[PDB]
């Protein structure tokens, strides 16, 4: 597997040097948020009301993406519906502040719809 | 112009997808090659960014390991 591995890491590499060279605001806000762990669950809509759904790996990540109940990725908003713990346990976007933050179960994932 | 560019690094990512045996998954391959190829005959940047991110997202959200703080360790370590 070790000259396939090494062609396989020549191309990805490759491919982030050209992602970096088009330097394009959304693509860089998703790699970026991929980064730091937070990441898409399924394909990034590009159609209203469609459904994104997010890994949003703690406080700091939530609160530079997420102002009320906008949702700011890719440069687009979405309108967030829901976020759910890593229980599957709802919780209200009231609940996520800085007191109560670490009462949650992390990483948060939000649902949410575009604008 | 930089549009050459976008539709290179298409058909580059379909490649690292199809690398990371996306094609054992019908549906998802499916929706990768349509991506790819609606990039490809875009006539404006807008519409063929926009798919990229669609397209770039199907990479993001495999956890497998495209792992990208391990090629900028990579990157960085060589100059």
């Amino acid at each position: 597997e070790d000259k396939r591995a090494k062609v396989t890491s020549a191309m990805q590499t490759m491919l982030f040097t050209m992602l970096r060279k088009l330097d394009n605001d959304a693509l860089n806000n998703i790699i970026n948020n991929a980064r730091d762990g937070c990441v898409p669950l399924n394909i990034i809509p590009l159609t209203t009301a469609a459904k994104l759904m997010v890994v949003v790996p703690d406080y700091g990540t939530y609160k530079n993406t997420c102002d009320g109940n906008t949702f700011t990725y890719a440069s687009a908003l979405w309108e967030i519906q829901q976020v759910v713990d890593a229980d599957s346990k709802i919780v209200q976007l009231s609940e996520i502040n800085m007191d109560n933050s670490p009462n949650l179960a992390w990483p948060l994932i939000v649902t949410a719809l575009r604008a | 112009s930089k549009m050459s560019d976008v539709k290179c690094t298409s058909v580059v990512l379909l490649s690292v997808l199809q690398q990371l045996r996306v094609e054992s998954s019908s549906k998802l391959w499916a929706q990768c090659v349509q991506l790819h190829n609606d990039i490809l005959l875009a006539k404006d940047t807008t519409e063929a960014f926009e798919k990229m991110v669609s397209l770039l997202s199907v990479l993001l959200s495999m956890q497998g390991a495209v792992d990208i703080n391990r090629l900028c360790e990579e990157m960085l370590d060589n100059r």
